[PDB]
């Protein structure tokens, strides 16, 4: 019958996709990003006049 | 200008001869406090900065001046002690006093409270080494211990207080931008605030309570006797009562009252005890306690007038209680005893140094105009516009000052001392030149007293 094939020696992961189904890559399971990001600022410091020590 | 030649003293007497040493010491000190007279002097109405918050002017402290007037004396009578040691223990005693004078010159000019209480402290070291050591009679443990265990368990709750301050307004640094400061709204949470910057310049401002510190430093000497003089200098060194009470809490003043009774009857019962005591160095070291006494008094009023009067009892102590600790060093050094009753006799054995122990004694009583009735007389005058009871009390102290010095004077002019047989020279002329430049400079400032009493003069 040509209802027969032999492995030989191994699979190695195919990739195929032929039916999607909505795509569907995005979903995980998180809900909340959580503010984002904290705020950050860079603008670089100049010297900064007299130290913040009591002696100076 | 005043910090970095006192600096440069102290490669001066290591670099130099062995042979030399003394006469290097002495004569740099008096050039350097020529120039104390020649730029510090100058002010406007309001006192302005000198540079940066380094070392700052004078608005009210021509209190320096007496440190740069004892930067040499201090140097004289420690000639005829230390002499029979070796030259390394010489060159380390001497350097000692130039970091005194160092952080000394350093607490009265810089205007501050936070870099000005490491700089407070600072000064408890250098005398910590020289009391304990050197000292002629035992229990130098007795008062070394107690030099620290006094004015470290009173001064350490500025840290708590001074900081706090700053935390909440602003800054602290040069008082001169301290306008920012608030009137205290007194409460139970702020008692222990104004307690803590009071202790620290309650315990080397000496009361009746908390005044042992005192009297233990002066009796068992540090070296001779012009080491003395500079734990007089650690009384008016404490001088930032002038500046808390005016500045960081200035409508605090109900708790001020109890303060002041407390140095009210350490008038009194001070002047009691110094009428019996048998040690000459005791003798000045209680009556040190009542003219500091009355500084104390004239800061919690908080009257303009009182601080015209503290400001120069401040100086008028600092030139004649160290000039009476000099004489207790003249007999030191000959009859080798603290003891009254068994060095007796002047005139007929010390001719000019008489003349000397007359002059040092007066002081102590209102003179003509020198320097002491104008710095306790505005003090009397202020006491009555506080309350007028002040007088009936300060009236008998008045009677008790006559006392401290006259009683002096009758147990050292009695012609016997048949016992003794020492003391040939009566003063080998640095001896009665220490005399001098302690006295002269009062005599000068009876011409102009402008110059000692000005705190807004």
């Amino acid at each position: 019958k040509x209802x027969x094939x032999x492995x030989x020696x191994x699979x190695x992961x195919x990739x195929x996709x032929x039916x999607x189904x909505x795509x569907x890559x995005x979903x995980x399971x998180x809900x909340x990003x959580x503010x984002x990001x904290x705020x950050x600022x860079x603008x670089x410091x100049x010297x900064x006049x007299x130290x913040x020590x009591x002696x100076x | 200008k005043y910090i970095i030649p006192t600096i440069m003293l102290m490669p001066l007497t290591w670099l130099s001869k062995n042979n030399m040493i003394w006469v290097n010491s002495t004569a740099h000190s008096l050039l350097i406090s020529f120039t104390s007279l020649l730029l510090m002097n100058q002010f406007g109405d309001n006192s302005l900065n000198f540079s940066l918050l380094f070392f700052s002017d004078s608005l009210s402290t021509p209190l320096l001046i007496l440190t740069m007037w004892l930067l040499p004396l201090m140097l004289m009578a420690s000639q005829h002690h230390l002499s029979k040691e070796n030259l390394t223990r010489k060159k380390l005693f001497i350097t000692m006093l130039i970091s005194l004078q160092l952080f000394l010159i350093m607490t009265f000019t810089a205007m501050e409270l936070i870099l000005f209480y490491i700089l407070f402290e600072a000064t408890l070291v250098p005398t910590l080494i020289i009391i304990t050591r050197w000292g002629n009679q035992t229990e130098r443990l007795n008062a070394g211990l107690y030099f620290l265990f006094y004015t470290l368990a009173g001064s350490l709750p500025l840290l708590v207080a001074l900081i706090y301050i700053q935390n909440t307004v602003g800054s602290l640094n040069f008082l001169m931008l301290q306008y920012w400061v608030q009137p205290v709204h007194n409460s139970w949470s702020n008692v222990f605030m104004w307690l803590a910057c009071m202790m620290a310049f309650m315990v080397k401002m000496p009361l009746y309570g908390l005044h042992l510190w005192l009297p233990k430093a002066h009796v068992e000497a540090p070296i001779a006797g012009s080491m003395v003089l500079a734990a007089v200098l650690l009384k008016l060194g404490g001088y930032g009562m002038l500046r808390i009470t005016l500045i960081l809490n200035p409508m605090t003043d109900f708790m001020a009252y109890p303060f002041i009774m407390l140095s009210l009857w350490g008038m009194i019962m001070t002047s009691s005890i110094c009428l019996r005591q048998t040690d000459l160095k005791s003798l000045i070291a209680y009556s040190s306690v009542s003219h500091m006494a009355l500084v104390i008094v004239a800061i919690l009023i908080q009257t303009p007038w009182s601080y015209m009067g503290a400001t120069a009892l401040m100086i008028a102590h600092g030139l004649t209680s160290s000039m009476l600790f000099c004489l207790a060093n003249s007999n030191y050094e000959r009859i080798h005893s603290r003891t009254m009753i068994l060095a007796r006799g002047l005139q007929t054995l010390l001719p000019l140094m008489a003349t000397w122990w007359l002059l040092a004694s007066l002081t102590n009583l209102a003179l003509p105009p020198t320097i002491n009735l104008i710095g306790e007389l505005f003090v009397v005058m202020s006491t009555f516009s506080w309350s007028n009871i002040t007088i009936i009390l300060m009236g008998v102290n008045m009677v008790i000052t006559a006392l401290y010095s006259l009683y002096m004077l009758i147990m050292t002019q009695r012609g016997k001392y048949t016992y003794h047989i020492n003391n040939i020279s009566p003063s080998f002329t640095r001896e009665n030149a220490l005399m001098s430049l302690h006295i002269l400079p009062l005599l000068l400032l009876t011409l102009n007293p402008k110059i000692i009493l000005g705190p807004l003069y």
